[PDB]
C-alpha cells in the first residue's frame, strides 16, 4: 500500500518533470531561433550600413572636390 | 542610398513555457509522499 | 524504515527540482524580456536610420542640383 | 541640416548568473537525495 | 525487492534530471553570453553611428554654408 | 571625409542544439525510469 503510494507519486512527479523538460526545450529552441535571427539582422544591418556610409563618403568627397574646382 | 527598412528583428514569446514551468513547480507539491 | 528513507529522499529531490524549475522559469523570463527589448531597440534603430538616410539623401540631391545650377 | 538623434537607443543586458548558479548547485546537491537502502 | 526497484528507478531518474539540469545551465549560460555580446554590439553600433552622423552633419553644414558663400 | 569604420561590429550566434537535444532525450528516457511494481 505504501509502496503503491510511493510508486504512484514517483510516476506523477516523473510525468510532471517530463512536461517541464519538454517546455524548457521548447523555450530554449525559440530563444535560440530569435537570438540567431536578431544576430543575422544586426549583421545584415552592419553590412548595409557600411555600404551606405561608403556611398555617402564617395558622394561627399566628390562634392567637396567639385566645390574646390568651383572655388 | 540602400534601403534597409526590410531589416526586421523578431520577438520571442515563450510565456506559455514559463507559465508551464511555474505550474509544474507548483503542482509538484501534489506529488510529495505522505506515508 | 526503508520506506521512510525513500519518502524523505523523494521529498528532498522534489523540493530541489521545484527550486530548479523556478530558477529556470526566472531565467527564461529574464532572457525573454531582454531579447524582446533588444529586438525593439534594433527595430527602432532601423526606423530612425531609414529616416536619417532619407534625410541625407534629400539634402544630397539638393546639393547636387544646386551645384548643377552653379555649374 | 539636423539629423535625428539616436543616442537614446539602448540595448539592455541580462544577468541570469544567479539562476545558472542555482541550477548547477541543485544538479550537484541532487547527489545527497539518492537512495542508499 | 520492490524497495530495491523503487530505489534503482529513483536513482536513475535523479541521474537523468541531473544531466538535464546541467544541460539547462549550459544552454542558459550560452544564451546569456550571446545576448550580452549582441547587446554590446548594438550599443557600440549606436555609438559609432551617432559619431558618424554627427560628422556627416558637420560636413553637410559646411558644404551648405560654402554653397551659400558661392551663391 | 573619412567616416568611422563599423565593419568590425559583429553579432555572435548561439548554438545550444546539443543541450535542447539532450533535454528532449532525457524527457523521452524518463519513461524508462517509471516504476512498475
Amino acid at each position: 500500500e505504501n509502496q503503491k503510494l510511493i510508486a504512484n507519486q514517483f510516476n506523477s512527479a516523473i510525468g510532471k518533470i517530463q512536461d517541464s523538460l519538454s517546455s524548457t526545450a521548447s523555450a530554449l529552441g525559440k530563444l535560440q531561433d530569435v537570438v540567431n535571427q536578431n544576430a543575422q539582422a544586426l549583421n545584415t544591418l552592419v553590412k548595409q550600413l557600411s555600404s551606405n556610409f561608403g556611398a555617402i563618403s564617395s558622394v561627399l568627397n566628390d562634392i567637396l572636390s567639385r566645390l574646390d574646382k568651383v572655388e | 542610398l540602400g534601403d534597409i527598412s526590410g531589416i526586421n528583428a523578431s520577438v520571442v514569446n515563450i510565456q506559455k513555457e514559463i507559465d508551464r514551468l511555474n505550474e509544474v513547480a507548483k503542482n509538484l507539491n501534489e506529488s510529495l509522499i505522505d506515508l
